[PDB]
DNA sequence: AATACATGCACAGGATGTATATATCTGACACGTGCCTGGAGACTAGGGAGTAATCCCCTTGGCGGTTAAAACGCGGGGGACAGCGCGTACGTGCGTTTAAGCGGTGCTAGAGCTGTCTACGACCAATTGAGCGGCCTCGGCACCGGGATTCTCCAG
DNA sequence: CTGGAGAATCCCGGTGCCGAGGCCGCTCAATTGGTCGTAGACAGCTCTAGCACCGCTTAAACGCACGTACGCGCTGTCCCCCGCGTTTTAACCGCCAAGGGGATTACTCCCTAGTCTCCAGGCACGTGTCAGATATATACATCCTGTGCATGTATT
C-alpha cells in the first residue's frame, strides 16, 4: 500500500475527477473522453491566476491583508463577469 | 417649516429618491444634478424590480414555495428574452442553469 | 454600523406586486445588487453624454437617452414610459 | 440471478437531469480553498481570505466551466459526435474571444 | 440520612466511605430538588459514584428509568462494563455506529422503553435529538462535562433543551478559563437562578467568598491527597532538551519566511500564514513534519530521524533507561503526525506499540486498553493522542507519563497526566515531561501556569 | 489545350493577396444606399457625414472578417474545408451573438 | 425616399472577397444569405445606438463620432476616426 | 478670416516627438497619427476610469500616484505593466526631486 | 519680486515629452474624483509616453521591413497584432485601414505538398 | 411444420414524485435611535433661444471601364455505409477525507482623534500649441522584363 | 506509378514620373505656470474585538480501483453532385464637375435652476424576537428501463 508520512495529491489534482464530471453533466453532456480533466485543470488555473492577481492588486492597493469578497467582485467585474450575489 | 413630503411620495414612487439624488452628486458623474433626473432615473429602477420580481414570483410560485430562493428568479431571468440580453455577461450566485439537454443526446429509440 | 441598501424598497415593491410573497436574504442580497449595477451603468452612461455634449450636468434627457441605450426594445419602451409618467407627476405636484 | 445494469448513456441523462435540476456546488470546498490559497501564494504570501470570498469565486469559476462544458458540447455535437475532446474546448477557447 | 455504608444493590461492590458521603450528598441534592455537579478530582469513583446512585434509585425508589448517560466514545465499553461488573440489576444498553445499526437499535430497545441507563456517546445524541426529544427522562449525568465549555454550541443547546427532571454532572477539572464555564455549568444545571454573566460576576476574600458561595448550594471538589492516603501524591521532574542543529535552522528558516524548494522557486506555500506560534510548536517537535526535512526520500528511518529535535534524543537516550527500569512507559502527543513519527521510531526500535490515535475505531480500541491492563502485560510503549485518549480511560498498569507538550489548557494537560494515577499506583508516578527553550513552548506553559494558578486558588477548597 | 489551374489553388492565390491588401472589398456606394435604406425607419431625413459610411464600412467589414475566420476554423475543426451555415451558427452560437 | 432591397446589393464576389480575407478556400452555397442576414443584423443595432445619440444630441446629421461612441459602447471600438 | 477655427486639441505633436525619439528619420502618415491620437485618448480614459473607481472603492477622493500605478497594474498585462510601472515612478521620483 | 520667473514647464521637469499641464486639466475637467493630486498626471503621462514609444518601435520595425518612410496604418496593425500583450490590451480594438495579419490555416494548403 | 429476425408486452426492478409529520431557524416584524433628508432662501452661471456664415452633404449628369452576372463541366469534397476495437460507461468493494463540531489563539479590520500640508481657488503674466500657408520628397502608378510556382505529357 | 520539361500565366522588381500630403515656418491666441492664501482629506496614532487560521474528533459518503462489455469513434469506399475555374456578356461604380440650400456653429444676452447653506425631524437601520416555510424523514404509489421471451409475421 502506501508508507507513513501520507502527504500526497498535488493541490490541482485535489479538483476530482468526478467533480469534474458532475459539472459536465450539469453543463449537459452526455459523454467525456479521458483527457478532459488535464486541460480542464489547466484552464482553472489559468482563470483563477487572472481574478486572483486582480484581486490580490486591489487588496494590496487598500494596504489591507485579507482578501474580501468585495475584492473578487470588483476583480470578476473588471474582467466581465459581474458577479451578482457576494457583498454590494 | 410645514410637513416634510418626501418626493417619492410626490413622484407615486417606491424607491426612493434623495438617496439616489445623493448618490449622483457623490458618485462624480457630473457637476450638476437635474432635479427631474433622480425622480426618472428610480422610476426605471422600480419598473426594472417590477419587472423582475413578477416573473420570480411566478417561478417561486411554480416551484410550491411562498419564499423567493435566488433559482427563481435565476431562472426568471434567463427564461424570459429581454432580462437575459441585459444579463448576458452576469453570473447570479446560487442560480443553477436552467433546464437544457440538446436533442442529439436523448436516445428517442 | 451604518451601511444602507435597498432592502425595503424591493420588499415594498415585492409586496405591492405580490401581497402574500416573501423573498431570501440572498435573494435580497441579488436584488440589492443588481439595482446597484443597473443604477451605475445608467449614470456612468449619462455622465459620457453628458461629456460628450459637451454639457455639464445631468437631466431627464440624458439619462432617458441611456435607458434607451442600455436596454433591449420593449423594455426600454416601457421604462421610458415609466419615467416620463414619473416625471409629470412630481412636476405637476 | 442477471443483476439490471443499466445501458451506457441512461445514468449519464439521469445524472444530467438531476444536477440541472439543482442548484449546489459540485467542487468540494476544501479542496478549492487550497487550491486558491496556493494560487494567491504566488503573488504575494501573507494573504487570509474572507471565507466567504472563496465560497464567491467558487461561483465564478463554476459558472464559467459550465459555460465552457456547455458550448464544447455544442461544438462536439457540431463535429458529428458526443464525445467532448481537447480540440474541442480548444476551439471553445479560441473562437468565445479568450487564449 | 441514607446508607451508611458500601451498599447492597452493588454486587462485587466496595464503595469508599468518602464515595457514600458523596452519595448522600447527591441524594439530599435529590430531596431538595436541586441540580447539582459533582465535580471532584478523577480516579475518585465517580462512575461508582453515579452507577451507586442509579442503583439506589431503581432500588429504594422504584425508578426504573430512563437515565441516560453522556461519555466521549472512548469510555463507552469502560462504563457498559462498569454497569455490568458493578449495579446489574439495571437493564444496560449502549449505542454506537452508522446509521444502520442505529436504526436496528431504535427498532430493538429504544421504542418500548424497555431498558433502564442508556450510555450514549456525543455526536450519537447529535444525531438522535429527534429521537430522544421523545421521552420523560427523570436523570441526566454528563460524564466530562466539558464539551460543554461555551454554551453556544450544538450540543450545548440540544442538551439544554431536554425536558427532563434531573440534572447531574460529573468531571474532574470544573474550572477552565475564568468564570464562563462555572456559569454555563451553572445556566445548565439549575437555569432558574442565573441570567447573565454580570451577575456571575458580582457574585464573584471575595475569589473565595464566592468559591464557597458555590461550594455549598451546589459543588464538591475532592483530592485524592484528602481521601486516599495510600498512594504517592505525584512524582514530576520538568525536564528541558535541548535544540538541534536541525532545529536552530529550520527555527531561523521559518522565522525569515522566506523558505521552500518544493517548485522551481523559493515560495513560501502557505505554512507560514497566520499561526506560527504554533508552526514553531511543530518545528520545536519535529522538522520532519514539515515537507522536505528529510531529503528526497527512501523512506527508512534512521537515528538523524532521532537526533534532529531534542526531545527525540532525550527520548531516545530515555526509553532504553526506562527499560532498565523495567516498567510500563506512556507518552502523550497532541500532534498525531508527531505520533505517527513515534510509531516508525518503536517501530525501529522494535516496541509494542498501541496507537490511540482518536480516529481508530472503538472496536480496536477498548481491547487495545485492555492488553496494555492485561495481568503481565507485553505492550511496552503506549501512543495515544491527548485529547481522545487521555480523556476519560483508566491505566493503572503504568507508573511514568511522558508529557510530550503541554497545549494551551493545563487541565488537559493534569487529565493526561493523572491518567496513570487513577487509582494510584503500586510504584510512584514518575513524570518525564518535555519542553523546549527559545520558542513559544516557555510562554505556552507560562500562560498554563497562570491558568493554573487561578485555578489553584479556588481549588484548594 | 487551354491551360486551367487546378480547382482549389486561385482561392489560395486569392487568399494572399486579400491578406496582403488593405482595401475596402465592398464597395462604397451600395453599402451607402444599405446604410440610409435601414436608417429610413428609426429617423426618416437623416444626413451621413460620410466618414460616418467610411467608419460603418470599417466595422462591418472588421466583424465579417473575424466571424468568417472563426467559421473557417469551425468547418475545419469539423472535418471539411468548405464552409457551411451551420459553421457560422455554431460559430455565432459560441461567440455570444446569437443566444 | 425610402430605398428597397439594398441588402441583396451586396454581391456575391463581394462575399467571397470578405471571405477570403478571412483564409476560406471552399464557400458552399447558401452561404450568402446568412451572411446578409448577419450584417444587417449587425448594422441595425449600430444604426439604431448611433441614431439615439445622434437625437440626443439635437441634430440631423449622423456625425462619425455617433458611429464611434456606439461601436464603443458595444465593446467593438474602432480607432482612426478621431476617437 | 473665417472665425479662426476652433483649438481641436489634439496629442499630434507628442506622438512626433516620441516618433523623432525612436525611429529618428521616419515621417507618419496622418491617418495613423489619427490611429495614435485616439489609441491614447482610449489608454488615457481607461487608466482614469480604472484610478475613479478605484478612489471611490476605498471611499477617498483623491486620485494620485498610488491609484494610477494600481489602475496599470490592473490594465496593462504583465511586462508591459513592469515597465510602465518602472518608467512612471522614475519619472514621478525625477519630477519630485526636481520640482 | 519674480511675479514670472524662467516658466520651466513639468515636461520638462519631470524629463518627459507629454503634456503634464493638459493630462492635468484633462483629470480635473474629466469628472474623475473631487481632488486630483500632484504626483498624478506625471505617471499618467509618463505611462502614456511608454506605451506610445512602444507601439512606435513596433511600428517603425515593420515599416522599415516594409522598405516605407511612414507609418500607414498597415504598419500598426501588423505591428500590434505581432506582440502578445498589445493584442491582448488591445483584443477588442479594430483599427481603420488596418487589414489582417497574414494566416492561411495549415489543412487549406494543398495535398502533395512535398 | 421447425427456424429467423422483429415487434411488442410482462414483469422485475429501480428511481422517483408525492403524502404526511415535524423541528427548526430564519425571515417578518417591533422598537429606539439619529443622521440624513427635507424646508427654505440667495445666487450666479450654465444652459437656452436667436442669428448670420458657411462648409458641406445631396442631386444631377456623363462615361468608361471594371466588376458583376450568367453559363459549363468536372473534379474533388461532403456524406452515407460499414467494419472494428478499444476507450469509456457502469457497478461494486475498500478507504479516505470532506464535513460539522470542537478548542484556542491573535492578526488585523475597523472606528475614532487630530494636525497638517495637501490641493483648490484666484491673479497675473507670457508662451506654447493650434491654425494657415507653401513645397517638395515619398509614394502610387504604370510599363516591362525577368524570375517563380503550377499543370500536364511522357518518356521513364 | 512518376520526375520533370516546359509552357505559362503570376508575380516581383526596376525604372521612371507625377503629385500632393507630410512638414516646417510664422502667428497669435487661450492656457498654463508662478504666488499665495485657506481648510479639511488624509497620515498617522490609538484601542478593540471579530473573525480567520489551525489542528483534533468522529461520522459516512464520495473517491479510487477494477471488471466487463459494448457502443461509439475512427478509417476506409463509393458516389454524386455542386462549387470552383474560365469565358462571355452586360450594368452600374467611380471619377469629375457643378450647383443649392441647409444644418451647423460660433457668438450674445438673459434668466431660471442647481448649488450652498443653516435648522429640524422622522424614516432607515441595528438589534432583538418569535412563529411558520421549509428541510428532513419515512412511506408508498407511479413511472421508466430493460430484456427475456412469446410470438408476429416471414424463411425454409
Ligand atoms: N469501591 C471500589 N473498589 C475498587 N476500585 C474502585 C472503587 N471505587 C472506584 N474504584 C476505581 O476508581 C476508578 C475511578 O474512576 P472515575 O474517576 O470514576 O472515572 P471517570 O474519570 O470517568 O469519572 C474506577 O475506574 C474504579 O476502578
Amino acid at each position: 500500500a502506501k508508507r507513513h508520512r501520507k502527504v500526497l495529491r498535488d493541490n490541482i489534482q485535489g479538483i476530482t475527477k468526478p467533480a469534474i464530471r458532475r459539472l459536465a453533466r450539469r453543463g449537459g453532456v452526455k459523454r467525456i473522453s479521458g483527457l478532459i480533466y488535464e486541460e480542464t485543470r489547466g484552464v482553472l488555473k489559468v482563470f483563477l491566476e487572472n481574478v486572483i492577481r486582480d484581486a490580490v492588486t486591489y487588496t494590496e492597493h487598500a494596504k489591507r491583508k485579507t482578501v474580501t469578497a468585495m475584492d473578487v467582485v470588483y476583480a470578476l467585474k473588471r474582467q466581465g463577469r459581474t458577479l451578482y450575489g457576494f457583498g454590494g | 417649516r410645514a410637513k416634510a413630503k418626501t418626493r417619492s411620495s410626490r413622484a407615486g414612487l417606491q424607491f426612493p429618491v434623495g438617496r439616489v439624488h445623493r448618490l449622483l452628486r457623490k458618485g462624480n458623474y457630473a457637476e450638476r444634478v437635474g432635479a427631474g433626473a433622480p425622480v426618472y432615473l428610480a422610476a426605471v429602477l422600480e419598473y426594472l424590480t417590477a419587472e423582475i420580481l413578477e416573473l420570480a414570483g411566478n417561478a417561486a410560485r411554480d416551484n410550491k414555495k411562498t419564499r423567493i430562493i435566488p433559482r427563481h428568479l435565476q431562472l426568471a431571468v434567463r427564461n424570459d428574452e429581454e432580462l437575459n440580453k441585459l444579463l448576458g455577461r452576469v453570473t447570479i450566485a446560487q442560480g443553477g442553469v436552467l433546464p437544457n439537454i440538446q436533442s442529439v443526446l436523448l436516445p428517442k429509440k | 454600523t451604518r451601511k444602507e441598501s435597498y432592502a425595503i424598497y424591493v420588499y415594498k415593491v415585492l409586496k405591492q406586486v405580490h401581497p402574500d410573497t416573501g423573498i431570501s436574504s440572498k435573494a435580497m442580497s441579488i436584488m440589492n445588487s443588481f439595482v446597484n449595477d443597473v443604477f451605475e451603468r445608467i449614470a456612468g452612461e449619462a455622465s459620457r453624454l453628458a461629456h460628450y455634449n459637451k454639457r455639464s450636468t445631468i437631466t431627464s434627457r440624458e439619462i432617458q437617452t441611456a435607458v434607451r441605450l442600455l436596454l433591449p426594445g420593449e423594455l426600454a419602451k416601457h421604462a421610458v414610459s415609466e419615467g416620463t409618467k414619473a416625471v409629470t407627476k412630481y412636476t405637476s405636484a | 440471478k442477471k443483476p439490471h445494469r443499466y445501458r451506457p448513456g441512461t445514468v449519464a441523462l439521469r445524472e444530467i437531469r438531476r444536477y440541472q435540476k439543482s442548484t449546489e456546488l459540485l467542487i468540494r470546498k476544501l479542496p478549492f480553498q487550497r487550491l486558491v490559497r496556493e494560487i494567491a501564494q504566488d503573488f504575494k504570501t501573507d494573504l487570509r481570505f474572507q471565507s466567504s470570498a472563496v465560497m464567491a469565486l467558487q461561483e465564478a469559476s463554476e459558472a464559467y466551466l459550465v459555460a465552457l462544458f456547455e458550448d464544447t458540447n455544442l461544438c462536439a455535437i457540431h463535429a458529428k459526435r458526443v464525445t467532448i475532446m481537447p480540440k474541442d474546448i480548444q476551439l471553445a477557447r479560441r473562437i468565445r474571444g479568450e487564449r | 440520612t441514607r446508607f451508611e455504608d458500601s451498599p447492597s444493590y452493588v454486587k462485587w461492590g466496595k464503595l469508599r466511605d468518602y464515595q457514600v458521603r458523596g452519595l448522600n450528598w447527591l441524594i439530599s441534592l435529590y430531596e431538595n430538588g436541586i441540580n447539582g455537579i459533582l465535580a471532584d478530582e478523577m480516579g475518585l469513583g465517580k462512575t461508582l459514584q453515579t452507577i451507586s446512585l442509579l442503583g439506589y434509585m431503581k432500588h429504594y425508589r422504584n425508578i426504573p428509568g430512563p437515565h441516560m448517560v453522556l461519555v466521549p466514545k472512548s469510555t463507552l465499553h469502560n462504563w457498559m462494563s462498569e454497569f455490568k461488573r458493578w449495579v446489574p440489576t439495571l437493564r444496560s444498553v449502549c449505542l454506537i455506529g452508522d446509521k444502520e445499526q442505529r436504526a436496528a437499535f431504535v427498532r430493538d430497545v429504544l421504542l418500548p422503553g424497555e431498558w433502564d441507563v442508556c450510555v450514549t456517546s456525543y455526536e450519537m445524541l447529535i444525531k438522535e435529538k429527534s429521537v430522544f426529544k421523545k421521552f420523560n427522562w427523570r436523570y441526566l449525568v454528563i460524564d466530562e462535562a466539558h464539551r460543554i465549555k461555551n454554551e453556544k454550541s450544538k450540543l450545548s443547546e440540544i442538551v439544554r433543551e431536554f425536558k427532563t427532571t434531573n440534572r447531574l454532572l460529573l468531571t474532574g477539572t470544573p474550572l477552565q478559563n475564568n468564570l464562563h464555564e462555572l456559569w454555563s455549568l451553572l445556566n445548565f444545571l439549575l437555569p432558574d437562578v442565573f441570567n447573565s454573566a454580570d451577575d456571575f460576576d458580582s457574585w464573584f476574600q471575595k475569589l473565595v467568598e464566592r468559591l464557597h458561595m458555590v461550594l455549598r448550594p451546589f459543588l464538591l471538589r475532592r483530592i485524592k491527597a484528602d481521601v486516599e492516603k495510600s498512594l504517592p501524591p505525584k512524582k514530576e521532574v520538568k525536564i528541558y532538551v535541548g535544540l538541534s542543529k536541525m532545529q536552530r535552522e529550520w527555527y531561523t528558516r521559518i522565522l525569515m519566511k522566506d523558505i521552500d524548494i518544493l517548485n522551481s522557486a523559493g515560495k513560501m506555500d502557505k505554512m507560514r500564514l497566520l499561526n506560527i506560534l504554533m508552526q514553531l510548536r511543530k518545528c520545536c517537535n519535529h522538522p520532519y513534519l514539515f515537507d522536505g526535512a528529510e531529503p528526497g526520500p527512501p523512506y527508512t528511518t534512521d537515528m538523524h530521524l532521532v537526533t534532529n529535535s531534542g526531545k527525540m534524543v532525550v527520548l531516545d537516550k530515555l526509553l532504553p533507561k526506562l527499560k532498565e527500569q523495567g516498567s510500563r512507559v506512556l507518552i502523550f502527543s497532541q500532534m498525531t503526525r508527531v505520533l505517527d513519527i513515534l510509531e516508525d521510531y518503536c517501530m525501529w526500535r522494535n516496541y509494542e506499540y498501541c496507537r490511540l490515535d482518536g480516529q481508530t475505531p472503538h472496536d480496536e480500541r477498548q481491547d487495545s486498553i485492555n492488553a496494555y491492563n492485561e495481568p503481565n502485560s507485553t505492550k511496552f510503549v503506549f501512543m495515544l493522542s491527548t485529547r481522545a485518549g487521555g480523556l476519560g480511560i483508566n491505566l493503572a498498569t503504568a507508573d511514568v507519563v511522558i508529557l510530550y507538550d503541554s497545549d494551551w489548557n493545563p487541565q488537559v494537560d493534569l487529565q493526561a497526566m493523572d491518567r496513570a494515577h487513577r487509582i494510584g499506583q503500586t510504584k510512584t508516578v514518575r513524570v518525564f515531561r518535555f519542553i523546549t527553550d527559545n520558542t513559544v513552548e516557555e510562554r505556552i506553559v507560562e500562560r498554563a501556569e497562570m491558568k493554573l494558578r487561578l485555578d489553584s486558588i479556588v481549588i484548594q477548597q
